């Protein structure tokens, strides 16, 4: 039943953190540069396995971690929720910025799950396929004929879920716990096994979204209320479905907002 | 060197013994220890010497401290002695100490409480030489010992702002 | 003469229990004799009243008043403090609670109007306070819809009783 | 003219503290891509204006170490140069304005 | 009542006005960058533009000199007005100058403008920098272009 699978995966999800959590030599200070092209340069002496880049945005100034999104330690883009393992650098980056391709990847990411949760709580996944930019239309394949209600409702939930304002709780696990998680879908035990034979170590990274856990490739959103529009095109055909969404700083009025959705529309 | 400071002492005490020292300044020291941690200035001050009482209370002040005592590891060893006229001895102690500092609104910033941990100690002490007593006057941070403990908080150092 | 903000600072509490709440850090700092008026302290006050240090720094960076940059100072210099004193390690984790503003001794000068006749110039003077607690401001009070009204009119309704009889 | 009587603290209060008086909170505040110190919209940074404030000042100041007293302003243009840095060949009539320290990070 | 009325008031009357207008322009034409009122600094600026319309005319006209002479009582500026400015914007038609508003001063606290000449040697001002084409709702633009291309 689809009351106890997600009771047991938090459950699961628990475990993982406190089993992370039950290693560090209580406190292990560290200390991390912030070699940027804005304030050069402050030094963080935060910590390794409970401390957050967050955390140094809070110490900066609040603009940042209103702004900030992502953070590139050593050139690979971090959430704002996630230990800064041993000491390297962090780059604050923004919506406005040179290349904000990392950032509209994370973006991208975020609402494919969380288009992938609102359809699992509406009434079988299978992945988050990885769709450029450029397509303008992120999708996201369920395995099971809808109509404008349908999109109406979904749209209305998907608000709903945005309003209730719930952090992107990640973690570094390994793949034997998340295939153990993931054990009643075939799909997402393939995907695992494909993501841990990708890389050299098996190191299967996952996301919880404060009820729902599901599988991506690169950084994610750390709280939801960042965005502000979401709507549901339509659903294609393996059902996809289809949709588009604007963070803050990103209005689209309204103009540009239905031209996009009749363009996702295809 | 340290014979000859230690009979201008005995001359100009003139009644010391130095088998009998280190257990003296032990007890000066946990009762220097407790009265930081009742906050007695004026038994503060009849124990340890001005030049180190505002390095140990300026700091401390507006904070609370429980500072606990319990098993001496190996007996408390003199290392050298030397010597207006103010005769110096440095002594050397390595015994189980605690330290859970509380800020003003309660909080925690340092160590726990119930968790014991070994720390060296390099206490100098000093005395007057009509109506005087053996009191501390400095730390030496030698050897190289562990640096501290870490802070709970994090701190943010900023650079050259322009 | 008063003072009591600054010793406000040094009213240190009993420890607490490892079951017990974090409790925010109540830090207190003002500054005295400031060349200013006593009502557009207490306005920008107000206006500083309901949001956080970094909105309100932001605000008087551009607020053109004269009152405006001694306020962003007195706040960066109770930031500061509270970094370096009170312990606390997030600067934006900050929101006023409390900002008042009084009148200050003031002196007493002449005028000079027309006729034989003159007047008195009191030289103003006043102060400004600051009680900076950590932690995030808090929201708010929405604004009761209908179902609020409702609700209290049928309690209200419900609360009479039979008067001037047993 | 003149009171008949005295007003009161509630009137003196609901005249002064009412939202017009009251300042309006702006939200034209961003954050500069460079540097760091806030911004506002339509408005240039506080700090980059600063920096080519003191720079047009300097140049003012070469300019007129050059050019000597009043009363000159030819009629050529006008080349920054800062340490080193050949001139360009297309460069060759407009006079020279050697300057130092190193070029900064927002002059091309 | 005052519908459709153009030039603001400044100084005591219109001479005044007239006087601190030529004033800034040449300090303009000296310098290439005045700080004044939002006010004076749109004046100046359409003053200017008329002006640079003016010095393209022609060196030789008569009309132009006088012009010259009339708004520049530097002297010393009117060969290089003629003779830099002129040249320089032969390609351009009447898009010159470049306003930029200040904060605030320090003690009146007025609505300052900054004022200059495009090109010029003086260092750039912190222009107002649009969003990237690399971004969301960019990217979300480009797409809609390319297939409405692609569609046609
Ligand atoms: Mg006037
Ligand atoms: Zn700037």
């Amino acid at each position: 039943s689809p009351t106890e699978l997600t009771e047991m995966r938090n459950d699961l999800f628990n475990k993982e953190k406190a089993r992370q959590l039950s290693l560090t030599p209580r406190t292990e200070k560290i200390e991390v540069k912030h070699v940027g092209k804005t304030d050069p340069g402050t030094v963080f002496v935060m910590n390794k396995n409970i401390s957050t880049p967050y955390s140094c945005a809070m110490h900066l100034s609040e603009w940042y971690c209103r702004k900030s999104i992502l953070a590139l330690v050593d050139g690979q883009p971090w959430d704002m929720y996630k230990p800064l393992t041993k000491s390297c650098e962090i780059k604050f980056l923004t919506f406005k910025d040179c290349d904000p391709g990392e950032v509209n990847k994370a973006y991208w990411r975020s609402c494919a799950m969380m288009m992938g949760c609102v359809i699992e709580r509406a009434f079988n996944l299978v992945r988050a396929p990885e769709v450029p930019v450029i397509s303008g239309a992120f999708c996201y394949d369920v395995v099971l004929m809808p109509t404008k209600e349908n999109l109406r409702s979904f749209t209305k939930d998907a608000h709903a879920l945005i309003y209730k304002d719930l952090p992107f709780e990640t973690l570094e696990v390994e793949a034997k716990v998340a295939l153990e998680i993931f054990q009643h879908s075939k799909y997402k035990v393939d995907f695992i096994e494909e993501k841990a034979s990708q890389n050299p170590e098996r190191i299967v990274k996952l996301h919880r979204i404060g009820d729902f856990i599901d599988v991506s490739e690169g950084p994610l959103i750390p709280r939801t209320s960042i965005c502000f529009q979401y709507e549901v095109s339509a659903v294609h055909n393996i059902r996809r479905f289809q949709g588009v969404s604007l963070p803050v700083h990103l209005r689209a009025h309204f103009t540009i907002w239905d031209k996009l959705l009749e363009r996702s529309r295809k | 060197a340290s014979q000859v400071s230690i009979r201008r002492i005995k001359d100009y005490d003139a009644n010391f013994k130095i088998k009998d020292f280190p257990e003296k300044a032990k007890d000066i020291f946990i009762e220097a220890h407790l009265c930081l941690n009742n906050s007695d200035h004026d038994r503060l001050h009849t124990l340890v010497t001005e030049h180190c009482f505002p390095d140990m209370t300026w700091d401390i002040k507006y904070k609370t401290v429980r500072w606990s005592f319990v098993e001496s590891l190996e007996p408390s060893h003199v290392v050298q002695v030397r010597c207006n006229v103010y005769g110096q001895i440095t002594v050397r102690m390595h015994t189980r100490q605690t330290l859970a500092i509380y800020d003003r609104f309660g909080r925690l910033m340092y160590g726990q409480e119930d968790v014991p941990k070994d720390v060296l100690e390099y206490v100098v002490f000093e005395k007057q030489l009509p109506y005087g007593s053996w009191r501390m006057h400095t730390k030496i941070v030698p050897p190289w010992a562990p640096p501290k403990q870490p802070i709970l908080k994090t701190v943010m150092i900023p650079g050259p702002q322009l | 003469i008063s003072r009591k903000w600054e010793k406000k600072n040094k009213i240190v509490y009993p420890p607490q229990l490892p079951g017990e709440p974090r409790r925010p850090a109540e830090i207190y700092h003002c500054r005295r004799q400031i060349k200013y008026s006593k009502d557009k302290m207490w306005y920008l006050a107000k206006l500083i009243r309901g949001m956080s240090i970094d909105q309100a720094l932001a605000q008087l960076e551009f607020n053109d008043k004269k009152g405006a940059k001694i306020i962003k100072e007195v706040l960066l210099e109770a930031q500061d403090m509270a970094v370096r004193d009170h312990n606390v390690e997030f600067r934006s984790n900050l929101y006023i609670a409390e900002s008042t503003s009084g009148r200050g001794q003031c002196l007493k000068r002449i005028r000079y109007h027309g006729r034989g006749r003159f007047g008195i110039m009191e030289k103003v003077y006043c102060h400004y306070f600051v009680k900076l607690v950590e932690g995030p401001p808090p929201p708010p009070e929405p604004p009761k819809t209908a179902v609020a009204h409702a609700k209290e009119y049928i309690q209200q309704l419900r609360s009479r009783t039979i008067v001037h009889t047993l | 003219a003149a009171p008949k009587n005295r007003r009161t603290i509630e009137v003196n209060r609901c005249r002064r503290r009412n939202p017009q008086k009251l300042i309006k909170v702006k939200n034209n505040i961003d954050v500069c891509p460079e540097c760091g110190h806030l911004k506002q919209k339509h408005v240039l940074c506080a700090y980059c204006y600063e920096k080519v404030c003191k720079e047009t000042a300097e140049i003012r100041r070469q300019i007129g170490k050059q050019e000597g007293g009043p009363f000159k302003a030819p009629t050529i243009e006008t080349v920054v140069l800062y340490t080193g840095e050949t001139p360009s060949e297309q460069d060759q009539g407009k006079r020279i304005i050697e300057r130092d320290r190193k070029r900064p990070s927002w002059f091309t | 009542i005052s519908h459709g009325r153009v030039f603001r008031r400044m100084g005591l009357g219109p001479e005044s006005r007239i006087h601190l207008l030529r004033n800034l322009l040449t300090g303009l034409v000296r310098h290439e960058r005045i700080e004044a009122p939002w006010a004076r600094v749109d004046e100046m600026r359409g003053y200017a533009e008329k002006l640079i319309d003016y010095g393209k005319l022609g060196d030789t006209n008569e009309r132009a000199m006088r012009m010259a002479d009339f708004w520049l009582t530097e002297k010393d500026l009117i060969p290089k007005l003629f003779q830099v400015l002129a040249p320089r914007y032969k390609d351009q038609t009447g898009g010159y100058t470049r306003m930029l508003q200040i904060p605030n001063r320090s003690l009146d606290r007025a609505k300052m403008a900054v004022i200059e000449y495009k090109g010029n040697c003086l260092p750039p001002l912190p222009l107002p920098r649009r969003d990237s084409h690399l971004t969301l709702l960019n990217q979300l633009l480009q797409g809609l272009r390319q297939d409405l291309r692609q569609s046609q």
